[PDB]
């Protein structure tokens, strides 16, 4: 089941951004030829998208093929939506509606709060000093996630 | 898909050893290495990447090359630099390494031949041992002659490693025959035909 | 620093399994390669492994025959070959291809290769049918100089180390590479050059050592 993590990481500069694992563009299909590690979407809470196929089929290939993709459309709520990942170069990327009160792009429910997740610190380094509060809210389904707030 | 050349090199200390490493299909010059391998030791890294010297590598060693062709070079040949040099691409393939040898003046073979002992005759197997000692270069030919007649197929020839102190090899040939056939032939000769020798040497002994 | 396993002698049919002890702390992101050299032929690359992700991809030659695995509980990476041949009787080294954290590799799951700065000591594996046998040791006795030798015969397991005169005599001694007889037992001879007139001056005695058969011998050498 770990075979669905896309692993394409071209660190040709020797930055080391892969250590964490070992220790304004709208959401859409993103070809996994450009993914380095987990692809998390935040519907109202964290989910771990894996390498899928275009018809939704889960492919256990680590994202090797040209037509291995991630599917971020397919998790949108019928609401506010964002996803993140680390592309191969190690630059963090974001997809979500444009913004005040309105949420950010990828994991920013607030302009100042972030949905804390297992690879949050890897994807967002500046967020370390943020302290966490717990939240339980309906928006038809009951979600439970953690907030990392500025 | 790596083509090295030459096969062997023989130079005197203080000369410039130049050794090529080619590719049929072009390599990204990023991923190409050189290694110095000494028998009974582990291969050592000399060049990593392109034209970069690894750590613990004297200034004499020098990487070079871009595209398909590549070269290791040494200007000061010190006396421990005479190991076998493999080149390698990453991604990965090697070539048949080049042997770097110590040019010396021709030295003929000190030649000695030994009888199979009684402790070995009473055991049923017999073996004569000829000996080319402290000679150079390596290439030689030890023809065996039993009872003034030319033996074939019975011999074996182990050759030592290039001496670090005086840079001379030593070769031994070993003829192996049954005791019965041993007791039945008289003139156990051994013939060396070396490049330092005006006539071929032959030491021998009668059973 | 990469430690390795002991020399193993196995029948051709059975498999060999040699370890590699790894020094550093980032073991999860180490990419480790095995590769070997043939007594006659050059070096060739077998494959590289990733312990944390358990992903290997290997040359076209051993794609089917060899299996590489790693266990990070003990800082060791293992190496296994099914159905050995005499073609595979050779010397097996361990090299650290790269560290994944700073490697800039792990593309498409399959790991790419980087320079191998540290190299294991190496593990010889003798792959023959013939069964372990102790070496027989006969004497090679005999202006110019003199030559007197020690002949060490009919020993299957090789590493063989010969010493002379209680290992107190080092000058002008030679002990040849082993030759493999058609029988499958190795053989070699330890010759030395002395003065032509040291021959009756001092007793010579060769000291043979055969680890894998637990044999050892002192043999006088006089004409
Ligand atoms: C990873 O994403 C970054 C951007 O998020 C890519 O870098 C961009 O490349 C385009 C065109 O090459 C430029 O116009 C942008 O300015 C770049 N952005 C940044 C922040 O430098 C990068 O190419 C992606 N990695 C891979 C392997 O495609």
């Amino acid at each position: 089941h770990i075979n669905r993590t896309a692993l394409n990481c071209n660190d040709s500069l020797q930055t080391g951004f892969i250590t964490s694992l070992f220790y304004p563009r709208p959401c859409d299909v993103v070809s996994a030829r450009t993914v380095c590690g987990p692809v998390y979407c935040f519907t109202p809470s964290p989910v771990v998208v894996g390498t899928t196929d275009k018809l939704g089929i889960p492919t256990y290939n680590w994202g090797e093929n040209e037509t291995d993709v991630f599917m971020l459309e397919s998790l949108r709520p019928p609401g506010w939506f964002g996803c993140t990942w680390m592309n191969s170069t190690g630059f963090t990327k974001t997809c979500g509606a444009p913004p005040p009160t309105d949420g950010g792009s990828g994991p920013w429910i607030t302009p100042r709060c972030l949905v804390d997740y297992p690879y949050r610190l890897w994807h967002y380094p500046c967020t370390v000093n943020f302290t966490l509060h717990k939240v339980r809210m309906f928006v038809g389904i009951e979600h439970r996630f953690d907030a990392a707030c500025n | 898909e790596l083509t090295q050349s030459p096969g062997t090199l023989s130079l005197s200390p203080g000369e410039r050893a130049t050794l090529s490493c080619r590719a049929g299909q072009t390599v990204a010059s990023n991923s190409l290495a050189w290694y110095q391998h000494k028998p009974g030791q582990a291969p050592r890294l000399l060049i990593y990447g392109a034209s970069i010297r690894a750590s613990g590598i004297p200034d004499r060693f020098s990487g070079s090359g871009s595209g398909t062709d590549f070269t290791l070079t040494i200007s000061r040949l010190e006396p421990e630099d005479f190991a076998v040099y493999y080149c390698q691409q990453y991604g990965s393939t090697f070539g048949q390494g080049t042997r770097l040898e110590i040019k010396r003046t021709v030295a003929a073979p000190s030649v000695f031949i030994f009888p199979p002992s009684d402790e070995q005759l009473k055991s049923g197997t017999a073996s004569v041992v000829c000996l080319l000692n402290n000679f150079y270069p390596r290439e030689a030919k030890v023809q065996w002659k039993v009872d003034n007649a030319l033996q074939s197929g019975n011999s074996q020839e182990s050759v030592t490693e290039q001496d670090s102190k005086d840079s001379t090899y030593s070769l031994s040939s070993t003829l192996t025959l049954s005791k019965a056939d041993y007791e039945k032939h008289k003139v156990y000769a051994c013939e060396v035909t070396h490049q330092g020798l005006s006539s071929p040497v032959t030491k021998s002994f009668n059973r | 620093l990469l430690e390795q396993s002991g020399a193993e002698v196995k029948k051709p049919g059975s498999s060999v399994k040699v370890s590699c002890k790894a020094s550093g702390d980032t073991f999860r992101s180490y990419v480790i390669t095995w590769a070997r050299q043939a007594p006659g032929q050059g070096l060739e690359w077998m494959g590289a492994i990733i312990p944390f992700f358990g992903t290997t991809n290997l040359a076209q030659k051993f794609q089917g025959r060899v299996t590489i695995t790693a266990d990070e509980s003990t800082k060791t990476v293992y190496m296994d070959l099914s159905s050995l041949r005499s073609d595979d009787t050779a010397v097996y080294y361990c090299a650290k291809a790269g560290d994944l954290s700073v490697g800039g590799v792990l593309a498409g799951g399959v790991p790419h290769l980087r320079h191998f700065d540290p190299w294991g000591q190496g593990t010889l594996v003798t792959v023959s049918s013939a069964s372990t046998k102790g070496p027989s040791v006969f004497p090679l006795a005999p202006g110019g100089t003199a030559a007197l030798g020690c002949l060490v015969k009919d020993y299957f397991p090789e590493p063989v180390t010969v010493s002379w005169n209680s290992g107190a005599l080092t000058s002008g001694v030679h002990t040849f590479p082993a030759v493999l007889q058609s029988s499958g037992l190795y053989s070699l001879s330890s010759v030395v050059t002395v003065p032509s007139s040291s021959l009756g001056t001092q007793t010579y005695i060769c000291n043979v050592n055969h680890k894998p058969s637990n044999t050892k011998v002192d043999k006088k050498v006089e004409p």
